[PDB]
């Protein structure tokens, strides 16, 4: 639908080496396509899906590059907010950045982000204008005088405007077999032994693509996620997710009940039940 | 593709 | 303040026994970044894959350590899982069921 090209940087200090190490990562939608590692020996950026190795060596040189001078600057970030925050060697400390690109429908920028936390907390976040900054406490206030200083938010703009935008539409027909087909959910109810007059449904929706999903329960139409049981959206290791609901029901009454699935690879909702 | 301005914190 | 881990153990299809699978142990919603997850086939530890270190919206951590098995009715498969939120180790079992 809106389709999203992101990037993920972690940043975490490690007293025990004196150092620190940065991991990136990147996708688009829910699949991971790239990964830099610094602590990799020579360390690259490197191909996580197959259709991302189309790309030639002026790609993979070039964004190479950038990473080895953005993990530079986050590893002298992590001094800086050890600054200004007080604390000392002693701790390791996390500072993450993420940003990324909405494409809309008419293939124009719906939402372009870019945030920073430090030790998990939100640190500082370009506002939706793509012109302003908002800062979380005195420390950075200090960033963002820094950025407003150098016109960070303009460099920021322009990225999640043009290069953004640009190499998602070419990520996404380059791999297109899989980034823009929707796989849906292969579903089935299952049921388990309980407790005193309780018998379980298990409802499961395997295999789909994207993430997204609505798995819900209901007696006579009538919705049960009072009393069920709602599993995380789990990934299945192949690229695709896996999830389930499950609901204690009165043993003899499993006719009842009806798992509902709506996911965008379905032409119409899915109803199953105990069968 | 990466941003890739690096602006320190 | 730091934030647990949530850990899921599951197999990637359906079990059936002598029929290859993987085993996945899905670990998520953490912070720090630091953890130890390790797959258990009867108490020992597994050589699994684990993913690239990512993170969501929250900026809290996820992580899928993953392998080849072969489930079969004796095998006991489990999750171990060590973070700074937790003073002794999280462990999940594998079941068919869940």
């Amino acid at each position: 639908g809106p389709h999203s090209l992101s990037y993920f940087y972690t940043a975490v200090s490690r007293p025990d080496r004196g150092d620190s190490r940065f991991i990136a990562v990147g996708y688009v939608d829910d699949t991971q396509f790239v990964r830099f590692d610094s602590d990799a020996p020579n360390p690259r950026m490197e191909p996580r899906a197959p259709w991302i190795q189309q790309e030639g060596q002026d790609y993979w040189d070039r964004e190479t590059r950038k990473q080895r001078d953005t993990s530079q600057t986050y590893r002298v970030g992590l001094k800086n907010l050890r600054g200004y925050y007080n604390q000392s060697e002693a701790g390791s400390h996390t500072y993450q950045s993420m940003y990324g690109c909405y494409l809309g429908p008419d293939g124009l920028l719906l939402r372009g982000y870019r945030q920073y936390a430090y030790d998990g907390a939100d640190y500082i976040a370009l506002n939706e204008d793509l012109r302003s900054w908002t800062a979380a406490d005195t420390a950075a206030q200090i960033t963002k005088r820094k950025w407003e200083t150098a016109n960070v938010a303009e460099r920021r703009r322009s990225y999640l405007q043009g290069l953004c935008v640009e190499s998602l539409r070419e990520y996404l027909e380059m791999g297109k077999d899989t980034l823009q087909r929707a796989e849906p959910p292969k579903t089935h109810v299952t049921r388990h032994p309980s407790s005193d007059l309780g018998v379980t449904l298990r409802c499961w929706a395997l295999g789909f693509y994207p993430k997204e999903i609505s798995l819900t329960w209901q007696r006579e139409g009538q919705d049960q996620s009072q009393d069920m049981e709602l599993v995380e959206t789990r990934p299945s290791g192949d690229g695709t997710f896996q999830k389930w609901a499950a609901l204690v029901v009165p043993p003899g009454e499993e006719q009842s009940y009806t798992c509902h699935v709506q996911h965008e690879g379905l032409q119409e909702p899915l109803t199953l039940r105990w069968d | 593709s990466l941003d890739e301005y690096s602006s320190d914190v | 303040v730091a934030r647990p881990p949530k850990v899921q153990v599951y197999s990637r299809h359906p079990a059936e026994n002598g029929k290859p699978n993987y085993l996945n142990c899905y670990v998520s919603g953490f912070h720090p970044p630091q953890i130890e997850i390790d797959l258990l086939k009867n108490g020992e530890k597994m050589n699994a894959e684990q993913s690239d270190l990512s993170f969501s919206k929250d900026w809290s951590f996820y992580l899928l350590v993953h392998t080849e098995f072969t489930p079969n009715a004796v095998d006991q498969y489990s999750c171990r899982v060590k973070h700074v939120t937790l003073d002794k180790p999280k462990i999940v079992k594998w079941d068919r069921d869940h």
